[PDB]
């Protein structure tokens, strides 16, 4: 109270002084029983890439994605991610990932990344500006060069126009650059539009090709499929908890509930937007989840001229979570409660009143 | 030949249970009073989406076609509902004139919503009659396929969905019960 | 409708209450309209933002 | 070596045509494309060297 009123000197009154929080004592996760391992491994250790002019796009779902696999393992030359840290992608759980996998040259890495520009940014692999995901590349010199070199990785190299964010241009069509038709066919200024990259394991590292994998995070409204290596706890009812709910976060109390969801629903949302019900996923039964206790302490003081003894009131929470008087206006505690009404002196509310009295606080 | 489609074509727009509330959303949903073709086979056009819709004491219709060439050529969604299961495709099937892979899937008064991934939302009902409900989704599926045309296997309507804002009503018990479609009239805005 | 005066104030005050809370759900340019979720995606000098 | 310098080549090509602010420009650069593409089929490292050269001028003029 002192501090609060930047003084030594404290008059008679109830003041503000702090919060009451009450604290989670433990951190209930649950997840439903997915012991299949997401593969990783036919993305990373394929035999075969794509080229870049014709990426390969695949989806990733229903499974346990353990980023420290890749992350660790330090085999990487690049690791670069997007709206979100590299080192929370376990705690995280996504609607599903998307591995686009290609193979480019070291000097052309740079241009894998949203904002980019060059050949590759425009005219073969175009990552959107608010691109979220994680760019993963290595070395792959002693992987796809051959020593009479390997052609067998196309690029485009011409094109009518920049593509949109994951467009896919395949078209082999011969690229007009003068005035006249080409009708298909190659010869002055016709050309085809794709090039070969001539990898050989001699090469300066700008030329060794490089393997790309993206991994495109989606983080919707919707319910995760793609979710991380993270263990299921014991259910906790009735308790300030933390808790994780296949990546729904939160600090409250979760009890059984009488809430009736539909088949397809998994969380629930109160007239203000707030989450207040969900859907264990696990035994799939519905909990409603109610907010830890708080609220205003307030300091129910005699001036410091008479005494420094008070009574503190934890306002609209309740004893059992905090002389103590459970009243409307909340739990008070080092005040005595009286049969005897008196005239007001310091208001606490809901009719009651404090005093210091033949001496000690009463209410 | 048109109907009426009266107060038809609201969905869940989520898999959000609420309840004893009313919720503004915006999302692709069949216009209140807009008129619905009766047919009673051809290709039609997808648009934003479809609003699909069957009366059935024969239970004739089968299944659909998505895709935008119907031809082989590209890849084609090809839904079908046989004996007890639906099974769905997206392979370049080669189509008849008159018929009736990268994803493979295997799951009277019968409303369907076909949505742009690709969504599909159902309610099937006793006995286009005049009255409301909403449906729900059955099934997502993941698939990156255009589509731009569709084809019904085997009467049924069919109308198209539009960015229409709706403000839905939800029961105790988290039900759709009613709503509003606030670009009909000056009443409902 | 009588007693429209009393009824009035506690309307407004409820709405105001209404509009406040739901102002949480935006995102003012953020991410995410939900602190928690920044909190668990981004590193401190990210989030930061 | 050749495989090295015909990526550089097209490295060229496409920056020379990015800043291609006329048209003539563009016709000059396609018609060196033109040239580095047949040199490099018939392993004419000169041809090819010739080209990059003259390419590393033009963008250098586009540039400054
Ligand atoms: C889905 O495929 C259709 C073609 O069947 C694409 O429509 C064409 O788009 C080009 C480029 O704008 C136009 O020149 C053609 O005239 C369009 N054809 C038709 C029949 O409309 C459509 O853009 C594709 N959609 C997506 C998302 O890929
Ligand atoms: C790829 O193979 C290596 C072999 O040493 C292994 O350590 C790594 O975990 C594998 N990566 C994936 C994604 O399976
Ligand atoms: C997970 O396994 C338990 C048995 O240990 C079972 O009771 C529960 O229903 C299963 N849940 C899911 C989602 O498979
Ligand atoms: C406050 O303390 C002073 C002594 O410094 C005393 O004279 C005065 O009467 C006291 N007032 C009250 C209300 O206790
Ligand atoms: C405090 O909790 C008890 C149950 O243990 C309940 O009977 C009582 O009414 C509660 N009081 C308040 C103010 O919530
Ligand atoms: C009021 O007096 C009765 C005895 O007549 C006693 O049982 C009760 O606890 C008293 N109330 C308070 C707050 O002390
Ligand atoms: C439906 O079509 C008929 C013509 O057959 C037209 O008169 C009527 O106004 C149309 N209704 C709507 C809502 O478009
Ligand atoms: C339905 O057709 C599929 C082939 O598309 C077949 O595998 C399945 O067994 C059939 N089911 C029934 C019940 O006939
Ligand atoms: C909710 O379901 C119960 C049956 O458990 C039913 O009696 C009640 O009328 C339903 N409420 C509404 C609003 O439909």
């Amino acid at each position: 109270t002192k501090c609060t009123l930047k003084s030594f000197t404290v008059e008679k009154g109830i003041y503000q002084t702090s919060n009451f929080r009450v604290q989670p004592t433990e951190s209930i996760v649950r997840f439903p029983n997915i012991t299949n391992l997401c593969p990783f491994g036919e993305v990373f250790n394929a035999t075969r890439f794509a080229s870049v002019y014709a990426w390969n796009r695949k989806r990733i779902s229903n499974c346990v994605a353990d980023y420290s696999v890749l992350y660790n393992s330090a085999s990487f030359s690049t690791f670069k991610c997007y709206g979100v840290s590299p080192t929370k992608l376990n705690d995280l759980c996504f609607t599903n990932v998307y591995a686009d996998s290609f193979v480019i040259r070291g000097d052309e890495v740079r241009q894998i990344a949203p904002g980019q520009t060059g050949k590759i940014a425009d005219y073969n692999y175009k990552l959107p500006d608010d691109f979220t995901g994680c760019v993963i590349a290595w070395n792959s010199n002693n992987l796809d060069s051959k020593v009479g070199g390997n052609y067998n990785y196309l690029y485009r190299l011409f094109r009518k126009s920049n593509l949109k964010p994951f467009e896919r241009d395949i078209s082999t069509e011969i690229y007009q650059a003068g005035s006249t038709p080409c009708n298909g066919v190659e010869g002055f200024n016709c050309y085809f539009p794709l090039q070969s990259y001539g990898f050989q394991p001699t090469n300066g590292v700008g030329y060794q090709p490089y393997r790309v994998v993206v991994l495109s995070f989606e983080l919707l409204h919707a319910p995760a499929t793609v979710c991380g290596p993270k263990k299921s706890t014991n259910l906790v009812k009735n308790k300030c908890v933390n808790f994780n709910f296949n990546g729904l976060t939160g600090t409250g109390v979760l009890t059984e509930s009488n809430k009736k969801f539909l088949p397809f629903q998994q969380f629930g949302r109160d007239i203000a937007d707030t989450t207040d019900a969900v859907r264990d996923p696990q035994t799939l039964e519905i909990l409603d989840i109610t907010p830890c206790s708080f609220g205003g302490v307030s300091v129910i003081t005699p001036g410091t001229n008479t005494s420094n003894q008070v009574a503190v009131l934890y306002q609209d929470v309740n004893c059992t979570e905090v002389n103590v008087f459970q009243t409307r206006a909340g739990c008070l505690i080092g005040a005595e409660h009286v049969n005897n009404s008196y005239e007001c002196d310091i208001p606490i509310g809901a009719g009651i009143c404090a005093s210091y009295q033949t001496q000690s606080i009463i209410a | 030949a048109y109907t009426n489609s009266f107060t038809r074509g609201v969905y869940y727009p989520d898999k959000v249970f609420r309840s004893s509330v009313l919720h503004s959303t915006q999302d692709l949903f069949l216009p209140f009073f807009s008129n619905v073709t009766w047919f009673h086979n051809p290709v039609l056009p997808f648009n934003d989406g479809v609003y699909f819709a069957s009366t059935e004491k024969s239970n004739i219709i089968r299944g659909w076609i998505f895709g935008t060439t119907l031809d082989s050529k590209t890849q084609s969604l090809l839904i079908v509902n046989n004996a007890t299961n639906v099974v769905i495709k997206v392979c370049e099937f080669q189509f008849c004139n008159d018929p009736f892979c990268t994803f493979e899937y295997v799951s009277n008064l019968r409303e369907f919503v076909f949505k742009n991934y690709f969504k599909i939302y159902s309610k099937h009902t006793p006995i286009l009659p005049q009255g409301f409900s909403a449906l729900e989704p059955l099934v997502d599926l993941p698939i990156g396929i255009n589509i731009t045309r569709f084809q019904t296997l085997l009467a049924y309507y069919v109308g198209y969905l539009q960015p229409r804002t709706f403000l839905l009503k939800y029961n105790e018990n988290g039900t759709i019960t009613d709503a509003v479609d606030c670009a009909l009239d000056p009443l409902s805005e | 409708s009588a007693l429209g005066k009393l009824q009035d104030v506690v309307n407004q005050n409820a709405q105001a209450l209404n509009t406040l809370v739901k102002q949480l759900s935006s995102n003012f340019g953020a991410i995410s309209s939900v602190l928690n979720d920044i909190l668990s995606r981004l590193d401190p000098p990210e989030a930061e933002v | 070596n050749d495989d090295e310098l015909h990526m550089l080549m097209t490295d060229l090509v496409y920056e020379a045509l990015h800043f291609a602010k006329d048209e003539e420009i563009k016709k000059r650069v396609f018609q060196l494309f033109e040239l580095a593409d047949k040199a490099y089929k018939n392993n004419d490292r000169q041809k090819l060297e010739k080209v990059v050269e003259e390419l590393k001028e033009l963008l250098e003029r586009l540039l400054s």
